[PDB]
């Protein structure tokens, strides 16, 4: 019943989806990145900032 | 047989062109996508290892002149 | 910044790990003195097994001491073998080249004003991680500052805000940066 | 896929100014803040690492 | 201050976040693809196109 069956009811046509997997889609993995930080800064314009 | 195993020598010194070595400058590291391989580290068992890191620093600061201060006070002392 | 390949000389005990070089070739001064080491061991411990006399052995390794401390001791100072611009003329062979490394009055060898000083001429302060010099670096840096013991990782005496600069000569060598953005192709079809 | 973080752990004081708008009813702000932790699991055991 | 405040207060909660980097988000990679051009060319029918 239900999954079990999906799971159970194994064939030749889904080989080329689960037979010798590569992936397991529900194994988070993350990578460590470099530490930063973003800020906001503010800039000047050189000259008058008009029309 | 000293004239011929010196020039066996001298053949193969000769030949030997080229020089093989250790792999220079840096080595280097593959990332998975995220899925089927096992992490360098723990990500529990990443705090750990700043853990450790801690009784290295810990210890080294058990002598204030050799280095950099605790959490109060200081401490004295010196080797031989 | 400039790399090249690992080498060692005949101390230690490297003469056995890259083993059966003999004579020299492309190889590095002290690589070229291994290999004569090499020879030299070679040779006289086959003389001694041809000949069980167990002294040619003896003369091998006084020869080796020979060798070795002639190059030791009769190396020339006079070098300037510093990669910089359009030409390196001085020397085609493997040798090591010339970092200026880091000091305690120049903890990131920046050249601020140190060109001015004494050197006039100043080498390029070569990778972070080339010869360890990240851990001499970080040592000169905690050279009488004290840390508060809640950073394992220092950052909380302002690491990051010290770096080197990308330039550390008196001149930015503009020949090499164009020759990177613009190579020379060497005879190309208008030619 | 984690793409930076504040740790918070280590403000030993954090705090927020707001300049208000001067039209406002008396009333709630209800700050939120997401955070990271990590599930740990072993040999059937659970519970949520710091 | 800035991104120093949020960068120099290092913990411990953030190791398995930035210990020994695996990823720097700031170096762009792509990678140099197969060499190819698209074309529309109109292609005709065999038959009446009609209702």
């Amino acid at each position: 019943p239900g999954a079990i069956s999906q799971l159970v009811s194994y064939g030749a046509q889904d080989v080329y989806l689960t037979g010798n997997p590569q992936i397991t889609f529900f194994k988070a993995v993350y990578r460590r990145y470099t530490n930063f930080a973003m800020e906001s800064i503010q800039q000047t314009f050189d000259g008058t900032t008009d029309f | 047989t000293i004239k011929l195993m010196i020039m066996l020598f001298s053949y193969f010194a000769a030949y030997q062109l080229g020089k093989m070595q250790e792999r220079p400058q840096s080595q280097w590291p593959k990332a998975k996508a995220g899925q089927n391989k096992y992490m360098v580290g723990d990500w529990a068992a990443w705090k750990p290892i700043y853990m450790g890191v801690l009784g290295v620093a810990v210890l080294l600061t058990l002598l204030g002149p050799g280095g950099v201060g605790g959490g109060m006070g200081g401490m004295f002392g010196g080797g031989g | 910044l400039y790399q090249d390949p690992v080498w060692f000389q005949d101390l230690s005990v490297i003469f056995k790990r890259p083993s059966e070089i003999i004579p020299t070739r492309d190889q590095s001064d002290s690589e070229r003195i291994n290999a004569m080491v090499r020879l030299v061991l070679y040779c006289s411990f086959a003389v001694a097994l041809i000949r069980q006399n167990y002294l040619y052995a003896i003369l091998g390794l006084a020869i080796i001491a020979i060798i070795s401390l002639a190059y030791a001791l009769g190396a020339k100072k006079t070098k300037s073998n510093e990669a910089y611009g359009n030409i390196r003329p001085y020397s085609v062979k493997r040798s090591k080249k010339s970092c200026s490394k880091s000091s305690a009055n120049n903890p990131f060898s920046n050249a601020t004003v140190g060109a001015l000083l004494d050197n006039e001429a100043r080498p390029p302060a070569c990778s972070y991680d080339d010869n360890d010099m990240a851990s001499t670096m970080r040592k000169n840096f905690n050279k009488g500052l004290f840390r508060n013991l809640d950073d394992v990782y220092e950052v909380e005496n302002s690491q990051r805000q010290f770096y080197t600069m990308p330039v550390t000569t008196a001149a930015p060598d503009l020949t090499a940066f164009g020759q990177f953005l613009y190579g020379s192709k060497g005879k190309t079809c208008k030619e | 896929q984690p793409n930076g973080s504040a740790n918070f752990t280590r403000y030993d004081s954090v705090q927020l100014q707001l300049t208000l708008n001067e039209n406002l009813a008396s009333g709630r702000v209800q700050i939120y803040a997401p955070n990271f932790n990590i599930l740990r699991i072993a040999a059937g055991m659970g519970g949520l690492a710091f």
